[PDB]
RNA sequence: UUCGGAUUGGGGUCUGCAACCCGACCCCAUGAAGCCGGAAUCGCUAGUAAUCGCGGAUCAGCCAUGCCGCGGUGAAUACG
RNA sequence: CGCGGGGUGGAGCAGCCCGGUAGCUCGUCGGGCUCAUAACCCGAAGGUCGUCGGUUCAAAUCCGGCCCCCGCAACCA
RNA sequence: GCCCGGAUAGCUCAGUCGGUAGAGCAGGGGAUUGAAAAUCCCCGUGUCCUUGGUUCGAUUCCGAGUCCGGGCACCA
RNA sequence: GCUGACUGGGGCCUGUAGAGCACUGAUAGGGCUAGGGGGCCCACCAGCCUACCAAACCCUGUCAAACUCCGAAGGGUCCCA
RNA sequence: UCGCCUCCUAAAAGGUAACGGAGGCGCCCAAAGGUCCCCUCAGGCGGGACGGAAAUCCGCCGGAGAGCGCAAGGGUAGAAGGGGGCCUGACUGCGAGGCCUGCAAGCCGAGCAGGGGCGAAAGCCGGGCCUAGUGAACCGGUGGUCCCGUGUGGAAGGGCCA
RNA sequence: AAUCCCCCGUGCCCAUAGCGGCGUGGAACCACCCGUUCCCAUUCCGAACACGGAAGUGAAACGCGCCAGCGCCGAUGGUACUGGGCGGGCGACCGCCUGGGAGAGUAGGUCGGUGCGGGGGA
C-alpha cells in the first residue's frame, strides 16, 4: 500500500509541521522534480494515487523515483467520545523545499505534464523543478 | 520461611531470612550477642 | 587482543592502592634488577629513588631486593616519611617483591 | 626427560632444511612447535560424569599429563545439555612432553589407523597452524584394546610459530608427518 | 607438573613389524606395537603392494584375443 | 488488555542530579550528587555510598573535573 | 554362531547363431532377514503323517524348490 | 466498541493452569473371518497446535498484535 | 491454630492382643470360546505415612514429623 | 536588620530547539554477495543462470516522543558586586 | 482503574496533568553475601572425530554490541562480569552531616566504641551495580528482661527489648 | 653539579596520541631467553604466575621514527534554532529588529605532547 513492516511502537504523538526544510530537496536521482511548496501529512494512499497517475501516464514506461515515505502511524477514534487513544488506521511528514516523487528517463513534456497531473493529487501546493549544477555532484 | 535465631543462653539475639528449602539443616553461623562476645548462634522456633 | 591482563592487574591494583592517598611505594622488577620507587599523585612526583641498578649490587635477586628495600627505609626515613603504603604493582607479593617490602622496614612499614 | 629423538630430530637436520627453503635472517624467525592441545569432546558422557574419569585416565595414559575438563559454555536444548554440566577433556602438552607424545603419534599410532592414505593436507588453518581428529584410541601404544569401554576420539591442534601454512606444511613434513599431498 | 596426579612417564623399549624404537620415554614401558607404517611397510616408503587399478587394466587385455 | 486503557502507570520522580555545583561550599556529610549509575565517579574527599551516592568528606569547596574517556569526577577542595 | 546362506564383487565352465535385457553350474570374496511366527489357518488314522534320497516326462540348455512316480527309516492319537 | 470462552491429525474432544511429554472415540489404510457385505478380530498411517511477533535453554502451553468462532451486554434516552 | 483421624505393590484399597504379609477389575504366562468377556489355574520389595528409639523382631510401641481429612477454632 | 525581586561578572549543572544516523529501529534507488524461491540437468556429491526472496557489506537518499556521534538560545545554583 | 519500579510525555536544573504511549513488582540468593588473589566478553572468519546454525578444542580479528537472578533505564571489563581460598560485617551500641519532603515517612552517610572476617599491608566489611519485591497505628501471640506489682511477701496482669 | 640526547620507571593531557605500512635499536636498560633444584605455581600445561640464571636474539613484545589508505581532530564563511522586542496568515505556519548561535559540510590538521625520578651519554 505503502507501509513499514516492524513498528518499534504501534502509535505516536502527532507533533509540529514546524520549520520547513531538513533533507531531501536537492534532486539526487532523475531529470525533473515534484518539490513540496507546503507542509502536510501525505497519505499512503495520496503517494499511490500520484505514482499511478504517473505510472499510467507513460506506457507502463519512463522511471519513477517516489523518495517520501509514510512511516507515521495515524490514529482515529470510531465516532465514540474520549478513553483510551487509537486506532488503526500512515502518513509521511512533508516540509517545504522537499522532492517527493521526481520522475527519469522520459522526455521533458512527458515528465512534466505527468508531474503535474502527480501535483493534482496532493493536498498541498507544488513546483516542479528540472535538475542544476546546484543539485551538485556528491 | 522468616527466621528467628538463638545462641545458648539468655534467649534475645537476632533475626534473619531464608525463605527457602536449601538449607535445610540446623542453619547455624556466627554472630555478636548483646551479653558477652561473638557466640555459636543456631536457627530455631 | 586489546589491553593485556598485565595492564589490567597492573590497573586494577595500582587504583586500590592509589584511593587510600598515602606515597605510593612502587615497584618494577625486571629479569635482570628491580627497582622501587615513592611517589605522591596530585604533585605527580618521585620522592625517594632506589635501585639495584644504582647501588650496583648482585647475586641471589631477592636478598638484592631485601637490601634495596633496606636501601629505600634508611634513604627515605631521613625525609621524615614513615608511613606509606605498597604498590607492589602487576607482582604477586611473594620471593624478590614480597623481599624488598620486608626489607622495606627499619623505618616506613607496615609491610 | 631432555633428549627424545623427535626433538633433536628437530634441531639436526629438520631446522636447517628450513633455512634452506625459506631462508631466514634470524635464528628465532625458523619455525618453532609449540602446543599440541589434545581435545576430546564428550556429549558422549553427558548426565553421566562417571565415564568421564575413565576417559580422563586413559588420556592421561598417553599423554602422561591429566586432562582438565571443559564444561558447557551456555545451555542448549536440542541435544540435551545444561549450562553446568561437563562437556570433555582438553589437555594442553608442551616441551619434551609434547615431543615425547608426537613422536610417538607419528612412528605408531598414526601407523595403526585403518586405511590411512595419510593425513589431509588441507587443514592447515591459515595462519600456519594444524589441525586433525581421530575416531578410535585404540590407535595408541599405552592403550590394551581390553581396558576400552566404547570408542572416543579427538581433536588434535598443534600450533606452530611459523606465520603461515606453506611454512606450516614444510615443518611437519620434515618432521616426518605422512601427508596425503 | 603438580605433584600428585599423574602417569609416570619413565624411559622404556618398544617393537613393531620393524625393530624398536629407542625413543619411547613413554607411560607404561615395554608395549608392543602391531604394525607401523612409518619403519615403511604399509604406505610409508611406499610399498604399493597388492597394488589396483587392475579392473580398466584387465577387460582392455583378456577381451582382443579370447 | 490492549483497548481500554492497559497504560496508565508511571512512578513517582526520584529527584536525581547534582545538590551543589562547583566553588560552592560544603561541610563533611553533604551529599554533592544523586545518581543513577556512575555517572560522577568520586574524586578527592569525595566518599560512594551503596546507591552511588557522593558525599563530601571533609569540609571545603567543590571542584568538577572532566577526565576525558575518563569520566568526570568531583572533588572536595579542604581549608576546610 | 563351523547356525542360516538372501545380496553383491571379481574369476571362470557349458549349451546355444547368440546368454545386456532373461540361462543353468564351479570357484574366491561377501555374508542379509531369521532366535518358531498377530488375528487366523492346512494336511494326515499306519507302513499313514513327519523326514531322507532316487528316477522319468518336457528338454539344446534352464530359472524344477514344480509335476507324475520309487523306495529308506518310520511315530502320535481317536473318550466320543 | 465493551467484557468472558475458544481455535490441536479427516470429524468430534482431551492436553494449555503447572514449559521439556501431543492423547481418546470415530473415520482412513493393510490383513483376517464370510460365498459376499456389514458387524467383529489383528496391525498401521496420519499433526506443528488459527496466525505474526516476543519470552526462555526450551512455547500447543507464558506475554502481545491481528483474524475468525461462540457466549453475554448495549441501560436512564 | 489444633484436637485428631486418614495415608498399600500398579490404582482403589482390606490388615495393630507385635513374633518379615495380603484380595478383585488391572499387567503378564496358561486352559476355555465366534470373539468380547466371565469363570478357572500360575508369578510380580508395597523395604507398606518419615526419621531416631524398645525389644528376638517389625505396615502396625516411645520424641519429632511429611502429608490428608472433616468439624471446630481464630484473624490487628 | 541589607540579606529581597531584578541586574553585571565568574564558575559548575543540563541533553530540549536545531541537526545528525555512530547506536535502536524504520527506509527509497543501484551494486556485490551467503541461504533458496527452484527453470530444472540431477535424481551421486553435482549444478549453473536469476528482471523473485536475501542476510550482512559498499554507493547514492531519507525518517523517529519512548533513537543520539553531536547540540545552541535559554534555564538552574553558588560566589562577588 | 486504584499502591510500588522503569521509559517517554516533561518544554537540556528539580517538579509537572489526561480513562496520554509502552512495560514490570508483591519475589529471589547460605551463595547470587564479605574479603584476597587470578581471569575477560558477544560476535565474525579459518581449522578440528563422532559435532549439525549452534556441546568441546585451536588460531587470528573483535572496546564493548556480552554478562551483571527478573522489567526498563542509568551504569559497568582500569569491573559491577567469570573462577578460586579463607570466611558470616545479611554484627551489637551509636551517628557528625545532608538528600528528600505539607506531615508522617523514605534515602545516603563519614566517624567513634565493643568484638570480629579477609588481607603482608594500605585497607575493605553494618547484605546483593543501583532504582520496585511493600503496609501507620490499634488489638493480640510468642522469647527474653532488669521495670511496676493496689496493706506487706509473693502471684495475677502489665511495661520494656526482640 | 645545569643543559641536551637515549633508555627505564612513573604521572598528566584523554585518540592531533589509534589502526595499517615501512624502517630501525641490544653496549646499557628492557624483553624474549636458559633451566625448574628451591620459594611459588597451573580446575591439565613453569603458557601464566614464581624462583636460580646469563650462553643467544632483537624474531616476538617494547621503544624511536617516517608515510595521511582508514580512524581521530577541525576552522572561517553561511544557514538552522533561539533569550528579548515587534509584525503577518482562516489555518498549517511565515516574516522583521536586537542580542546569543550550531549541527552537517568545506578548508585544513594529526602518525602525539609533557611532568617527576632514575641509568647512561652532554
Ligand atoms: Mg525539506
Ligand atoms: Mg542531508
Ligand atoms: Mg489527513
Ligand atoms: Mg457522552
Ligand atoms: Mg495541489
Ligand atoms: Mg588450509
Ligand atoms: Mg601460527
Ligand atoms: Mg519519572
Ligand atoms: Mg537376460
Ligand atoms: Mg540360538
Ligand atoms: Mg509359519
Ligand atoms: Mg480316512
Ligand atoms: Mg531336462
Ligand atoms: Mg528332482
Ligand atoms: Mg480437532
Ligand atoms: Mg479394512
Ligand atoms: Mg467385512
Ligand atoms: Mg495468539
Ligand atoms: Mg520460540
Ligand atoms: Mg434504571
Ligand atoms: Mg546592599
Ligand atoms: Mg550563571
Ligand atoms: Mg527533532
Ligand atoms: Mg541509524
Ligand atoms: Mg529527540
Ligand atoms: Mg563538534
Ligand atoms: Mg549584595
Ligand atoms: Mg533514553
Ligand atoms: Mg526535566
Ligand atoms: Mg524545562
Ligand atoms: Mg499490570
Ligand atoms: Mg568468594
Ligand atoms: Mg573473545
Ligand atoms: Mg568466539
Ligand atoms: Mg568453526
Ligand atoms: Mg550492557
Ligand atoms: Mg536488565
Ligand atoms: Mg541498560
Ligand atoms: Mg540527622
Ligand atoms: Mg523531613
Ligand atoms: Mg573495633
Ligand atoms: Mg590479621
Ligand atoms: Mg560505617
Ligand atoms: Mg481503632
Ligand atoms: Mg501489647
Ligand atoms: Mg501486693
Ligand atoms: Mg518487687
Ligand atoms: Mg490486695
Ligand atoms: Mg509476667
Ligand atoms: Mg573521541
Ligand atoms: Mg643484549
Ligand atoms: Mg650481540
Ligand atoms: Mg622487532
Ligand atoms: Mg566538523
Ligand atoms: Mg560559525
Ligand atoms: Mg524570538
Ligand atoms: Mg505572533
Ligand atoms: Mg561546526
Ligand atoms: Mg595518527
Ligand atoms: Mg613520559
Ligand atoms: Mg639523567
Amino acid at each position: 500500500m505503502l507501509m513499514p513492516r516492524r513498528m518499534k511502537y504501534r502509535k505516536q504523538q502527532r507533533g509540529r509541521l514546524k520549520g520547513a526544510t531538513k533533507g531531501g530537496d536537492y534532486v539526487a536521482f532523475g531529470d525533473y522534480g515534484l518539490v513540496a511548496l507546503e507542509p502536510a501529512w501525505i497519505t499512503a494512499q495520496q503517494i499511490e494515487a500520484a505514482r499511478v497517475a504517473m505510472v499510467r501516464h507513460f506506457r507502463r514506461g519512463g522511471k519513477i523515483f517516489i523518495r517520501i515515505f509514510p512511516d507515521k502511524p495515524y490514529t482515529k477514534k470510531p465516532l465514540e467520545v474520549r478513553m483510551g487513544k487509537g486506532k488503526g488506521n500512515y502518513v509521511a511528514v512533508v516540509k517545504p523545499g522537499r522532492v517527493m516523487f521526481e520522475v527519469a528517463g522520459v522526455t521533458e513534456e512527458q515528465a512534466m505534464e505527468a508531474l503535474r497531473i502527480a501535483g493534482h493529487k496532493l493536498p498541498i501546493k507544488t513546483k516542479i523543478v528540472r535538475r542544476d549544477a546546484y543539485d551538485e555532484a556528491q | 520461611l522468616l527466621l528467628e535465631c538463638t545462641e545458648c543462653k539468655r534467649r534475645n539475639y537476632a533475626t534473619e531470612k531464608n525463605k527457602r528449602n536449601t538449607p535445610n539443616k540446623l542453619e547455624l553461623r556466627k554472630y555478636c550477642p548483646w551479653c558477652r562476645k561473638h557466640t555459636v548462634h543456631r536457627e530455631v522456633k | 587482543a586489546r589491553l593485556t591482563a598485565y595492564e589490567r592487574r597492573k590497573f586494577r591494583v595500582r587504583n586500590r592502592i592509589k584511593r587510600t592517598g598515602r606515597l605510593r611505594l612502587s615497584v618494577f622488577r625486571s629479569l635482570k634488577h628491580i627497582y622501587a620507587q615513592i611517589i605522591d599523585d596530585e604533585k605527580g612526583v618521585t620522592l625517594v629513588s632506589a635501585s639495584s641498578l644504582a647501588l650496583k649490587l648482585k647475586g641471589n635477586k631477592t636478598e638484592v631486593a631485601r637490601q634495596v628495600g633496606r636501601a629505600l627505609a634508611e634513604k627515605a626515613l631521613a625525609l621524615g616519611i614513615k608511613q606509606v603504603a605498597f604498590d607492589r604493582g602487576p607482582y604477586k607479593y611473594h620471593g624478590r617483591v614480597k623481599a624488598l617490602a620486608e626489607g622495606a622496614r627499619e623505618g616506613g612499614l607496615e609491610f | 626427560p631432555l633428549d627424545v629423538a623427535l626433538k633433536r630430530k628437530y634441531y639436526e637436520e629438520v631446522r636447517p632444511e628450513l633455512i634452506r627453503r625459506f631462508g631466514y635472517q634470524n635464528v628465532w624467525e625458523v619455525p618453532r612447535l609449540e602446543k599440541v592441545v589434545i581435545n576430546q569432546g564428550l556429549g558422549e558422557a553427558k548426565e553421566d560424569a562417571r565415564i568421564l574419569e575413565k576417559a580422563a585416565q586413559e588420556l592421561a595414559l598417553i599423554t602422561g599429563q591429566k586432562p582438565a575438563v571443559t564444561r558447557a559454555k551456555k545451555s542448549i536444548s536440542n541435544f540435551k545439555l545444561r549450562k553446568g554440566m561437563p562437556i570433555g577433556l582438553r589437555v594442553t602438552l608442551r616441551r619434551d612432553r609434547m615431543w615425547i607424545f608426537l613422536e610417538k603419534l607419528l612412528n605408531v599410532a598414526l601407523p595403526r589407523i585403518r586405511d590411512f592414505r595419510g593425513l589431509n593436507p588441507n587443514s592447515f588453518d591459515g595462519r600456519g597452524n594444524y589441525n586433525l581428529g581421530l575416531r578410535e584410541q585404540l590407535i595408541f601404544p599405552e592403550i590394551t584394546y581390553d581396558m576400552v569401554d566404547a570408542l572416543r576420539g579427538m581433536d588434535i591442534a598443534v600450533v606452530t610459530t611459523a606465520e603461515t601454512d606453506e611454512e606450516a606444511r614444510a615443518l611437519l613434513e620434515l618432521l616426518g608427518f605422512p601427508f596425503r599431498k | 607438573m603438580k605433584e600428585g596426579i599423574h602417569p609416570k612417564l619413565v624411559p622404556a623399549r618398544i617393537i613393531c613389524g620393524c625393530g624398536n624404537v629407542i625413543e619411547t620415554y613413554s607411560t607404561k614401558p615395554e608395549i608392543y606395537v602391531e604394525v607401523c607404517s612409518k619403519c615403511h611397510p604399509f604406505y610409508t616408503g611406499q610399498q604399493r603392494f597388492v597394488d589396483t587399478e587392475g579392473r580398466v587394466e584387465r577387460f582392455q587385455r583378456r577381451y582382443g584375443d579370447s | 488488555a490492549l483497548a481500554s486503557t492497559r497504560n496508565g502507570r508511571d512512578s513517582q520522580a526520584k529527584r536525581l542530579g547534582v545538590k551543589r555545583y562547583e566553588g560552592q561550599v560544603v561541610r563533611a556529610g553533604n551529599i554533592l550528587v544523586r545518581q543513577r549509575g556512575t555517572r560522577f565517579k568520586p574524586g578527592k574527599n569525595v566518599g560512594m555510598g551503596r546507591d552511588f551516592t557522593l558525599f563530601a568528606l571533609v569540609d571545603g569547596v567543590v571542584e568538577f573535573q572532566d577526565r576525558g574517556r575518563l569520566g568526570r569526577y568531583v572533588h572536595v577542595r579542604p581549608l576546610a
